[PDB]
């Protein structure tokens, strides 16, 4: 059970996912992407709880 | 961690290292003193500075150190030689001021208080029991009112 | 030696308000 309130967790990903532009060496194309996240951040320690076994 | 608590049943309580402004009250600043110094705890006056209380034989008690709303946030402690420097040690020396208390203490008011003379994370903290370990008397100093949880506002008669 | 930026800049601040929360 969790809270969706704002104040309660925030899913943090500070930067989409980008795509590098299309790199080609002769005839070897190749594509690097890359996306930078803090991922859930939990505000408050008890605005969740777990039921393990069911 | 996300935060110490999510919601607190009441309002905590007056946090130590605070000193009521309405009886007479004195909080003396010392230029120099320990670093690390953990406010809201019980301060010796040693060599010429503030600093923890360790095993010295009759530490002169200057006082608590106070607590500064508008310091760094973290935990009580005074720090010299950073971002969150505290330049001078702000040490509450008369009147009533809020001290934290061991764990194990349950000090009623009017009680004699003791101070924990160790050399540890439990230094220069209030008690009852004049035989808790490293137990030192702080002269003319008495328990008033229990504050939030470990923290007992206590009296200071005299200057400390 | 070490870096170029400074650690404050490093760390974010966020802007959102979080105010304490108490029994109802």
């Amino acid at each position: 059970a969790y809270s969706s309130n704002r104040r309660a967790m925030q899913m943090r990903i500070p930067t989409p996912l980008n795509v590098s532009s299309v790199d080609q060496r002769g005839f070897k194309y190749y594509v690097e992407s890359y996306f930078g996240v803090a991922g859930l951040d939990v505000i408050e320690d008890t605005a969740g709880r777990h039921l393990t076994g069911l | 961690m996300a935060f110490n608590n999510a919601v607190l049943q009441e309002v905590s309580d007056l946090p130590a290292g605070e000193v009521i402004k309405a009886s007479p009250h004195n909080v003396s600043a010392f230029e120099v003193f320990q670093n690390g110094l953990i406010e809201g705890r019980f301060v010796k006056f040693d060599a010429g500075s503030i600093d923890i209380l360790d095993a010295s034989a009759t530490p002169t008690i200057a006082g608590i150190a106070k607590r500064k709303v508008t310091g760094e946030i973290g935990p009580g402690v005074y720090s010299t030689s950073g971002i969150e420097i505290d330049q001078v040690a702000e040490v509450i020396n008369f009147g009533f001021a809020t001290v934290t208390v061991q764990d194990a203490a349950a000090p009623s008011k009017y009680d004699p208080v003791y101070a924990i003379n160790l050399d540890s994370a439990e230094a220069g903290k209030a008690t009852e029991n004049s035989g808790a370990t490293g137990a030192l008397a702080v002269a003319d100093c008495v328990f008033w009112e229990q504050k939030a949880a470990n923290v007992w506002l206590v009296r200071m008669n005299k200057f400390l | 030696e070490g870096g170029i930026i400074l650690a404050r800049n490093l760390e974010h601040v966020s802007s959102e308000i979080f105010t304490q929360e108490f029994a109802g």
